[PDB]
């Protein structure tokens, strides 16, 4: 839908709510809105005010100490988009010292075209962490939200969610504006074109919200431009773009220019026309033509001067730099001082970089986020007419991240008067400063203590003297190092090389953990001897990043370093497979588990595992298990630097004074690409000795680890211990019963004893031990002294597993 | 090529050779040997002038 | 004895040994000896040269690259004492690049009055660590002996020793000069007066060595002065002291002055007389009088000017400063640059400090050992006519230990032109520099970047703003801290306090281990809230050193610190006495040993130890010990700093834009002052439960530790287990023998069983178990079925300790 | 006594009180409030001049 | 440190003044003594 | 490191060149490779 209402260019409301009635008919604001400094107000005075008509804010919204305000959900229920044409300290929405605020309430905010949001020192506001700024802004990292109620306190963010949720780091979370409304999140197929409540994509030109999808006529905010409600991406003539958000007929711009001309308002601009744009003033190369408002190109190279108040300007924010947008010649001096933490290269290049000549000096002080001065795209000459105090034209102080000053493969520079000045630039180096001096042409305009040697690049390896490595080769466990010798002009100043080495997982490692070792300088060969060094201890088959750096006393500094060279250690014999556990589930199936060794030290080609058969313990055969006690098992430096310098300075004194001018085949299997194994075909109730070992190399000889010993025992069968065969008995003249029974040739390990229970009708049960020797020497049992009658005989076989089943009652009749 | 302490003596007694180094009396000039050959490059004549007889 | 021979003033030998014959008649040298630059020499050319006459060297001895020399024991066999009047780079004996030297050989060196010894880069010399420089020099720490054969190699220092030995650090070692001679060490009663071979003390005036003890007439070197052999401490007139080692008649000095006057030697001095001293020139305030050689005081304040070559002078050694001795006005500039490691304050004050005015500038660069500039005792005015490059009059660069500049309670200063310059003085602080500026009077002569704020005193706590502690009290385990609040002029710059605490064994601890903890700045009270802090974890009863230091951002710096306040934690309950071991040696004596607890936490007043009696184990009575199995027991930050600064700089921008101008009694004993105890009166073969615990406080309630339980068992008696009383037996009709015997009422613990062995004549021995129940229910033993005849009965009692002695064979006759 | 950001606002609206702070138009002077009262000490008149009606 | 065991800290920092219960401030976060002084009220 | 075990290092730094025995330089001191290269002579 269209915007019915006065555009009402931006204004500010202060000191009384009676001034808030100017927005009674306002759908758009061609300016900035500032509601701030409210002291004699109460929350009871805010329940009535509401502005459903407000849709779009061009510049920014600022709220500062408005007492009695608890939520904006009743103030701006239709704030859709903020253009952010001009920001307030590179912030498009500032909420500062917002006492009594509880929830933001801006449940209709969709997009912020340019800028960031800074909300802090509210002490009462929550419902902040439950929002998704990614769908709202374009650079979340530029936000600044601290010192609210959210962090120091624990105001519960209770809200429906129902409402959409999304991940931010590693977990999902509902995105809600207030306790009744939540952020409108819809599929990414409509990146910024808008989307209705159901989910239909709005028109491509549309932005934020729309009523009828795919219909620009019924939109609420369209990104490109605006005209007569039915906005289009670019309006045709005779409509000229105005303030980058709408276009109007030539008559409007002409009468606005006439109004500013006849009414000498100090803030009005003589608007001109340049490429269908009613801009306040066209850039350099055009002249304001009295006949037609358009400014035709001039027949002369006259630049657009940029006069500065009191000949100075501090660039500390995007809005500070935007005042110089379109300017090309500065009639003053520039002092760049960006106390930040977020880089501003893009916006600085957008606003600056079109300037060519600076009348005064250029000074960069205390700037932090600046990584380079490359945003001065067309900086050519620095006249230095207004010389800086101390007679300087260039400045640099406490720049923590000034890496590169300019790209001198193509760039040009010229300084007329003054001298350079560099101090405390840990990321800037003397090579770039000397290039500055050479290119500028002020070589003979330098003095002592203007470019400190020990402050610039103190933590940046930039001596730009390269060192080669002669030959290196890594052996089975260790590595040897060797490099070409280096010598400064005075060989006594070399105190030895610094060697840096660390384990680099991937091919890229940062330059300047990082364990170091001291190297004694080599003897003066005056055949030349390579210094070299032998390492001590390492973890094999790892990518090691190594480079060497010389260490020379400061007298000029002429050190040297080498490129980061990656050396790969070879492979070795693996360790024991971790956690060897074997479990048996079936009569012939034993499952053994293991983990790869802690240090594989080699691509494990196969596992060589052996299972071996053992005989029963020798002492078991010679132990009787009917004797009582028959428990059968159920089987600091500066001094060193000076000492070199003190030694050196004595020799210089001495020379000056003196000289005056005139296999067992255990079954095995090569387990390949498996940390486990299942073995079949094993005897019942028989133990196994398992020899486990791993190999990581097969074709070029088997490089195998050490053996690991584990014990595995199988469960027995069902009816293996039961005695089979008839129970034959021999009766002598003395009624001696000599029992015959065939032993279980395949028992559960071995049968230790036998239990015979013969009971007569009305008698009781007797017992007798039949040991291995008893079963051997007597060839079974030998019963003596049995009372007359028929006995019911049962025999129990006692094996290693346990007592076997009672045999069926056998009846034998002796004479009465 | 610049030469400094230590090796300067070995360079001497070879460029000079046979004869020694002259010595009359202390009679500092602050320009003896170090700021001639160590700090800055020096030629054969600057070493020859420190001989005794020639 | 006297010195027979020409004094032969100091000379140097170079380029041929044929020049070494000038010392054919020399007992003393009034100068320096330099033997150096020997290339075409061989050791075969040195076996003949010997100078037994040389005794005394005035200035110094220097040897530099003398090829073919292996030992000085044949060159200077009588070098007794070296005066060291003028040194060679503050060294009285230099041995540099001494190739082919093996042993020093100076076995006759006794004393060195002033200077030090530097021997280095010999690569062949040993016999160095086997010497005692303490008895030779006066300041051993000023020596410099490195890069010899002694350290890098292992030349055996085999020598007699026989010869005296002495300690140096913690062990004795023989002090030998060569393989045949050793350092002469004699009792300290003769500190430097000398001592003969036997041990008799020489004359007090004598020095080093003497022939007849307590006789100056027969001395070899006397410390004070010399005349006609029989030297005296101070010669009377008409003898005037000459060169601080001898005195001569006025005629000698007069003719020497005349010889220097008529013969225009460039090095000769017009010697004058001043206080019986034929000095080269008397100091300021006297005039050279043509009539009499003495210089009378003048009627005018004319100082002694000190003209400098090329208007500059580098002070880097004692000999460099000695050239200015006696001077008071310098017609040039002074550049002090002492590359050292040993302080030179004493000698600099001796030579300098008599100067008053400096025509040019004073510059101190790269000096290390200088802790203060106080040696300029009478420095008053610095004219600065010859201004330093850059228009400076005072300089300071890379002074690693410049603590104090001057004592401004009394000192005065005046600078005419130029400006101060301070850079990289970590031990110097801005307070002293501002005092410099105020006292000098050049306050309006300062510019930016002449006194760096972040380099001077960067590691010296000198903000000189004191902080008090409000109240503190330490409890049983922990300590609470509280101090008065502090606020810089801009309260936003305070980022919180730094708290430092460490354990200080003794009352003195160094200022600025040292564990630290961050303190959040207190809320703006605008009643004032004290910040305070609570500690976490400590070791009780320890002297803790605590102080707090503020941390304020660099914008001027207005931090604050507190005095080092020592707080003593109270005492606590001790731990278990370490290593509780108890050993028994006698029947009633048990010795228990223990160590004091690892943390006593209290002065151990006494030890409360209890020994308790126990009963025999209940299951022992119910266990039978004749059953098989009878085994009876034989009982990184910069981001945080900027975040505060970034938050501050946005607040300043907002304000500028918005506002616009118009008990069981177990026997116990209190073991006092003893880590052990011996207890008496204990029952034989009875165990003891020992409850060991310690107390460190008695009168104000017993603060006692936890109990420690140990077990102690006593050895038995001799004949306690033997059965006493007659072996009465009752015989029934069935020949049942019922044995009666009285049990050992006081046994070794308890008798478990009995062994009875009755044997008839020609029969064998029988056995029977008599258990506790068997002995109780049957009231002894009950034998059944004994064959007719007389049996020899023996009874063995089996107790806890073991089997008792066999009873005497008892005979009883049953009917046949 | 010097006052800086944060407490400066509370000092305001009390010295001024009742009436607010005047505002015509932006029309930077680089001497707004910080370098008047925070960096350097400032008196009562320098705060009174920022009122609206008087 | 946590509940029950932590009472000695408020007894330390408050003396004979007493306190009301609340552990959530130092069982998970850190006891900085800032909350402890205000926990006991005169 | 000491004798017997140390031989691998001279084999490492000398290759197929061989060496003569002497351990007193690395069992108590440190192996800086300076002596090791000179220990094996061509």
């Amino acid at each position: 839908h269209l915007y019915p209402g006065e555009v009402c260019p931006g204004m500010d409301i202060r000191n009384n709510l009676t001034r808030l009635h100017e927005l009674e008919n306002c759908s758009v604001i061609e300016g900035h809105l500032q509601i701030l400094l409210m002291f004699k107000t109460r929350p009871e005075d805010f329940r009535d005010l509401s502005f459903p008509k407000l849709i779009m804010i061009t510049d920014y919204l600022l709220l500062f100490r408005v007492y009695g305000l608890e939520s904006l959900k009743d103030l701006f229920p239709n704030l859709t988009v903020i253009r952010g044409s001009r920001l307030f300290f590179n912030y498009a929405l500032v909420i500062f010292e917002m006492v009594h605020l509880k929830e933001l309430g801006l449940y209709n905010l969709m997009n912020i075209t340019r800028g960031s949001v800074r909300i802090e020192k509210n002490n009462e506001l929550c419902y902040l962490a439950t929002i998704d700024w990614s769908r709202i802004l374009d650079s979340v990292e530029d936000n600044y939200i601290v010192l609210n109620k959210d962090d120091n306190e624990e105001c519960g963010d209770i809200c429906p969610g129902n409402c959409p949720a999304t991940v931010i780091n590693g977990q999902f979370v509902e995105r809600c504006w207030t306790h009744s409304h939540c952020q409108k999140v819809c599929p990414t197929i409509c990146k910024s074109h808008g989307c209705t409540a159901e989910g239909l994509c709005c028109h491509s030109e549309c932005l934020g919200n729309c009523s009828q999808p795919d219909d620009p006529t019924k939109c609420v905010a369209c990104r490109n431009f605006y005209l007569d409600g039915r906005c289009v991406e670019t309006c045709p003539p005779p409509y000229y773009h105005f303030q980058d958000w709408r276009c109007v007929n030539f008559s409007f711009c002409q009468d606005l220019h006439h109004k500013c001309k006849n009414s000498r308002r100090q803030g009005c601009h003589q608007y001109v026309i340049h490429n269908n744009k009613c801009i306040p003033e066209c850039p350099s190369g055009y002249t304001m033509n009295s006949s037609n408002l358009l400014c035709t190109p001039c027949l002369g190279p006259c630049p657009k001067v940029c006069h500065l108040l009191e000949g100075e300007k501090t660039i500390d924010s995007v809005t500070s730099a935007q005042e110089l947008r379109g300017c090309t010649v500065i009639n003053g001096s520039l002092i760049i001082n960006i106390r930040g933490g977020n880089n501003l290269a893009a916006e600085l290049e957008a606003n600056l970089g079109l300037i060519e000549e600076i009348s005064g000096y250029l000074k960069i002080r205390r700037s932090y986020a600046l990584v380079s001065l490359s945003f001065f795209r067309k900086l050519r000459l620095i006249r230095g007419e207004t010389l800086e105090i101390g007679n300087y034209s260039f400045y640099a102080l406490d720049n923590q991240n000034l890496r590169q000053l300019w790209d001198w493969s193509k760039h040009n520079l010229t300084i007329t008067q003054g001298k350079l000045f560099f101090h405390y630039n840990p990321k800037l180096c003397l090579s770039e400063i000397h290039k500055m001096e050479e290119v500028s042409g002020t070589k003979g305009r330098q003095e002592r203590n203007d470019i400190a040697l020990k402050t610039n690049g103190d933590q940046a390896s930039c001596e730009n003297e390269l060192l080669k490595f002669s030959y290196i080769r890594t052996s089975f466990d260790k590595i040897l190092l060797r490099w070409e010798p280096y010598w400064p002009p005075d060989f006594r100043d070399l105190l030895g090389f610094m060697l840096f080495y660390k384990e680099a997982p991937y091919q890229n490692v940062t330059e300047f953990s990082w364990t170091v070792v001291d190297i004694d300088p080599p003897l003066r060969s005056n055949s030349q001897n390579h210094p070299g060094w032998l390492m001590r201890g390492l973890k094999p088959w790892t990518q090691y990043a190594i480079f060497v750096k010389t260490l020379v006393t400061f007298s000029r500094t002429y050190g040297a370093k080498s490129d980061i060279i990656y050396v790969q250690t070879d492979a070795t014999n693996p360790s024991v497979p971790l956690d060897p556990i074997s479990v048996s589930n079936s009569s012939s199936q034993i499952i053994l588990k293991w983990k790869p060794p802690s240090d594989p030290n080699g691509n494990i080609t196969h596992y060589l595992v052996f299972w071996e058969r053992q005989a029963e313990d020798s002492e078991l055969f010679e132990l009787d298990y009917c004797l009582k006690g028959l428990k059968l098992p159920s089987r600091q430096i500066l001094k060193e630097l000076e000492e070199s310098s003190f030694r050196k300075t004595f020799e210089d004194y001495l020379h000056n004074v003196v000289f005056v001018p005139r296999e067992e085949h255990r079954p095995f299997e090569k387990v390949v690409n498996k940390e486990s194994l299942v073995i079949s075909g094993l005897r019942h109730f028989t133990g196994y000795r398992i020899e486990l070992q791993a190999c990581n190399q097969d074709t070029p000889e088997e490089r195998c680890s050490v053996a690991a010993y584990v014990s595995a025992r199988t469960m027995p069968e069902a009816k293996a211990d039961d005695i089979v065969g008839p129970v034959t008995h021999e009766i002598f003249e003395n009624n001696v019963v000599h029992l015959m029974w065939q032993e279980p040739k395949e028992p559960n390990g071995l049968i230790v004893l036998y239990e015979v229970s013969y009971r007569r009708y009305g008698d009781e049960e007797l017992h007798l031990c039949v040991s291995r020797k008893h079963f051997a020497l007597e060839r079974g049992c030998r019963l003596r002294g049995l009372s007359p009658g028929n006995y019911s005989v049962r025999i129990r076989a006692t094996s290693l597993a346990g007592n076997g089943s009672w045999t069926e009652p056998t009846y034998f009749y002796v004479t009465d | 090529e610049t030469l400094c302490g230590g090796e300067l003596v070995d360079t001497l007694q070879f460029v000079c050779g046979d004869r020694g180094f002259y010595f009359s009396r202390p009679a500092r000039r602050s320009r003896g040997i170090v700021e001639e050959c160590c700090f800055r490059s020096c030629d054969l004549a600057l070493l020859e002038t420190y001989c005794a007889t020639p």
